[PDB]
RNA sequence: CCCAUAGUAGGCCUAAAAGCAGCCACCAAUUAAGAAAGCGUUCAAGCUCAACACCCACUAAAAAAUCCCAAACAUAUA
């Protein structure tokens, strides 16, 4: 499996299939969900 | 090369060398590169600059050549031989 | 085929680059004239053939591009030398400049001609019939071509 | 003619092909650079003032180069490699320096290269850079 | 123009060696040798310097001193002021491989010397093969 | 030009022509290196 | 410094004696390649 | 692509690697030791057909007669262009003992004979150039040849019998008198087999 | 075709031989250059070659005296 990246100058930032998914799942996930995901982000690093 | 270090850089004064390396069609171009960027050709007079913008985006390769008089020389390498360049600049450049 | 243009911009183009015939009737021939049965096939009259191995302006192509075999290929180089001398190939005249007109030469009519006609010094003193100075006629090359006559190519005359 | 009796690899290709892997997968930055025909002299000064911003230079040849690509997941990076080339190789992606060292000299031309396991060209360097 | 000499630094004019050649380009062999005097008094003196004197065409003086000459450390360090005659089983000096290392630690800081390389495994290396060359052994 | 059974090339930049149905040995750099087969 | 100790002396290693798959088996193998040419041109 | 070198430590050169000189007359006059009747010019060597602790050689391919002449130019030529440390070189024909008056004296030399040997560490090519320059100067037919040359062109020899497609060979009708041949040939040229006419040799016959 | 940094002007003899007046050793850094194979310098300085990349192709003689001396011809079935 290729990079294949680059595909063009002009190109509108064209995404992998596979950052799209983690978007969308945060997105459906509640706020209590996501406290939990940024207490522990902020535990990590600040 | 060794014919073009003879035959010394001395009516232009810049040089221009555009290509897109991801393009299959630059390599004549590259070459081309490889002889006008070296010492035996370079020292002959400080007068020429030698300049390479590579760039990403799609475009036909061309060299661009700036005389000192009203003399301009353009020419796209993409379906043409780095030896037939350089003698076409080596023609132009004795007038 | 590429051709390079001048208008100061300079281009190359391609062209439409003619191809081989189809089915060639021996195929894993390593020359192109090995696979068309060929080999002793061929002499300086044979134009269609030599025209294919020929520059425009009459001069032979390289051994590389065309894939001849090394043998094949001095025989077409003398083949067509002798089809220019014999004037049978009278559309691939040398790059004359324009301003250059070439002058009126008296007109000889010649065939199998291996030397350059400039070249030979004329037999003033030919020899004894056991030492004969010869005048050479075709190509030594040439000489493993098909014979259909009983006595064998003279050679020399 | 008869198929040519295969020869074993001489021991230098083998030794080339783990150095190439090793200094790829150690570094992560990686720069595709045309090998330009410098002086002896303005070589070894441009490569001690690399080694100053701790930026080493590698060439190996397209012969041993090429099949090691041809069947990898960096097979976009063998147009790259036609003719003279060098790699630029880098534990760290320190770009600005290299970068502003090499608007001394314009004639040399930064080709690509990958960092942090992505490709880029000359435009995302200096997007990067900045 | 570059031009290499291994002129010691205690005699302050070259005299015969240096003599024809700065002729021949004509520069003023006086300013020349009183440029060593500075770099002299400011090392150790009755050494040999090695110097790659560069010549520009507008008559200026650019001097690049280098660090002094391998052989001569290596013959410091076996204590002979003459090296071997044979260079073969001759052996007129022994140096430990300590001192070696101490020469090589002290001689690798000019680019005169180009070994800019960061192991010292190299430049050691280099030294052992100089030693080799003179009639001098290592030991330890 | 002197006439030579066998031809030498004097030098590099000496080259190898057959002119007039002979070989000739040119030489710009050097015009002695002229050779003439016979 | 302990590699100091673990150095080569007097005899270099023989192109038997030195192993292959490594960098200087070829420079010696080069070297030597150099000294059979030199040694051939030597009449021409 | 690099090939490995030959060693050539194994071999060891004499105290004398130049050749020795050679008088122009012996000191003592001797008498025909070989029948009268026999030509020493004529025909393939019995002697000296093998190399003899060297490598390298200059053989003979027609007969001849050497003089002291010969002797010199050989001499000088190979010791000039000798490295005498990695080369030897020693004589494979006795000083000239033949004598000629209208008096000097010369020294016969068949086809096949090697007249000069040479060893040491080098190679076939090193040696060829002045090898060469010699043989051209010798009186007969003559030619730098290694071992490995010599064994190849014996080899080549060998086959060129073997593959003729010649049903009538020389040799054959000799023999068996087919055309009543033996009037014409020599009683020689049955052991010659048609390969040597006088002194001239031809290697270019079956 | 291309290209050539450097441990060092490798040590002894030599006014000095510094790669090439001579003798011994012939290691060694870069990725890759022989303590230098051929020229050239009083000695130096320099031009090549082998070296790395680049991938290109690379396959041997003649003359004389009244006036040259058959005519000629490579292509229809031994
Ligand atoms: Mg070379
Ligand atoms: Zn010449």
């Amino acid at each position: 499996e290729a990079l294949a990246g680059a595909p063009l100058d002009n190109a509108p930032k064209e995404y992998p299939p596979k950052i799209q998914q983690l978007v969308q799942d945060i997105a459906s996930l509640t706020l209590l969900e996501i406290s939990d995901l940024n207490e522990l982000l902020k535990k990590t690093l600040k | 090369a060794a014919a073009l270090a003879r035959l010394g850089l001395r009516p232009v004064k810049q040089v221009r060398v555009q290509f897109c390396p991801f393009e299959k069609n630059v390599e004549s171009t590259r070459t081309f590169l490889q002889t006008v960027s070296s010492e035996k050709v370079r020292s002959t007079n400080l007068n020429c600059s030698v300049i390479a913008d590579v760039r990403h985006d799609g475009s036909e390769p061309c060299v661009d050549v700036l005389f000192g008089d009203g003399h301009r020389l353009i020419m796209r390498g993409a379906h043409l031989t780095a030896l037939e360049m350089l003698t076409a600049f080596a023609s132009h450049i004795r007038a | 085929f590429r051709e390079v243009v001048e208008t100061t911009i300079i281009e190359g183009r391609i062209t439409a680059t003619p191809k081989e015939s189809p089915n060639p009737p021996n195929p894993s021939g390593q020359c192109p004239i090995c696979r068309w049965n060929l080999k002793h096939k061929y002499n300086y009259d044979d134009v269609l053939l030599l025209s294919q191995f020929i520059r425009p302006h009459g001069g032979m192509l390289p051994r590389k591009i065309t894939g001849l075999c090394q043998e094949e290929h001095r025989k077409i180089e003398e083949c067509v030398k002798m089809a220019h001398r014999a004037g049978l190939l009278p559309n691939h005249r040398p790059r004359l400049p324009e301003g250059v007109v070439p002058k009126s030469k008296p007109q000889l009519n010649r065939y199998l001609t291996r030397w350059a006609p400039g070249s030979v010094k004329p037999i003033y003193k030919k020899g004894p019939r056991w030492n004969r100075v010869r005048m050479p006629v075709g190509s030594p090359l040439l000489r493993d071509n098909v014979c259909y006559s009983r006595t064998p190519w003279k050679l020399y005359h | 003619s008869p198929p040519s009796p295969p020869q074993e690899e001489i021991g230098l290709i083998r030794l080339l092909r783990r150095e190439i892997a090793a200094v790829f997968q150690d570094n992560r930055m990686i720069a595709v650079c045309q090998n330009v025909a410098l002086s002896a002299e303005d070589k070894l000064l441009m490569r001690h003032q690399l080694r100053k911003h701790k930026i080493l230079m590698k060439v190996f040849p397209n012969q041993v180069l090429k099949p090691f690509l041809e069947d990898s997941k960096y097979q976009n990076l063998l147009p790259l490699f036609v003719g003279h080339n060098m790699l630029l190789v880098s534990e760290e992606p320190k770009v600005k320096e290299m970068v502003r060292i090499l608007r001394t000299v314009p004639f040399l031309p930064l080709l690509g290269g990958c960092i942090d396991d992505t490709i880029l060209s000359r435009q995302g360097f200096i997007n990067y850079s900045k | 123009g570059v031009i290499r000499a291994i002129v010691r630094a205690g005699l302050a004019m070259p005299g015969p060696p240096l003599g024809p050649v700065l002729g021949q380009r004509g520069v003023s062999i006086n300013q020349f040798c009183k440029e060593f005097n500075e770099r002299t008094k400011d090392i150790k003196e009755g050494i040999p310097l090695p110097t790659k004197i560069l010549v520009k065409p507008d008559r200026t003086f650019e001097i690049k001193i280098g660090q002094p000459t391998v052989s001569y450390f290596l013959k410091a360090a076996a204590g002979i002021e003459k090296g071997a005659r044979q260079t073969g089983k001759e052996v007129a000096g022994l140096v430990t491989l300590k001192h070696v290392y101490e020469i090589a630690r002290i001689k690798a800081q000019d680019e005169a010397f180009a070994l800019q390389d960061v192991p010292l495994s190299s430049v050691v290396r280099s030294i052992i093969g100089s030693a080799r060359s003179l009639g001098i052994r290592v030991v330890k | 030009f002197k006439n030579k059974t066998v031809l030498k090339k004097r030098c590099k930049d000496c080259y190898l022509v057959k002119r007039r149905g002979r070989w000739y040995v040119y030489c710009k750099t050097h015009p002695r290196h002229k050779q003439r087969q016979m | 410094p302990e590699w100091l100790f673990e150095m080569n002396l007097g005899p270099p290693k023989t192109l038997e004696e030195l192993d292959p798959e490594s960098r200087e088996y070829w420079r010696r193998l080069r070297k030597q390649n150099i000294w059979r040419h030199n040694r051939l041109s030597k009449n021409k | 692509t690099l090939l490995p070198v030959p060693s050539f430590e194994d071999v060891s050169i004499p105290e004398k690697p130049k050749l020795r000189f050679i008088e122009r007359a012996p000191l003592v006059p001797k008498v025909r030791r070989e029948p009268k009747n026999l030509s020493d010019i004529r025909g393939p060597s019995t002697e000296a057909t093998e190399f003899t602790e060297g490598n390298f050689a200059i053989l003979a391919l027609g007969g001849g007669y050497l003089h002291w002449g010969h002797f010199e130019m050989m001499r000088l030529t190979i010791n000039r262009s000798m490295d005498p440390k990695n080369m030897f070189a020693i004589w494979r024909v006795p000083a000239p003992f033949k004598p000629i008056t209208r008096d000097h004296y010369v020294t016969p030399v068949k086809a096949g004979r090697l007249v000069v040997e040479m060893g040491g560490r080098c190679e076939f090519e090193e040696v060829q150039g002045f090898l060469d320059q010699v043989a051209h100067k010798l009186p007969f037919a003559a030619k730098a040849v290694s071992r490995g040359t010599l064994e190849k062109m014996r080899k080549d020899q060998e086959e060129r019998e073997r593959n003729n497609q010649n049903p009538w060979t020389f040799e054959r009708i000799a023999t068996a008198n087919m055309l009543g041949i033996r009037k014409v040939l020599s009683p020689y040229d049955l052991t010659h087999k048609g390969k040597y006419w006088g002194k001239f040799y031809m290697p270019k016959r079956v």
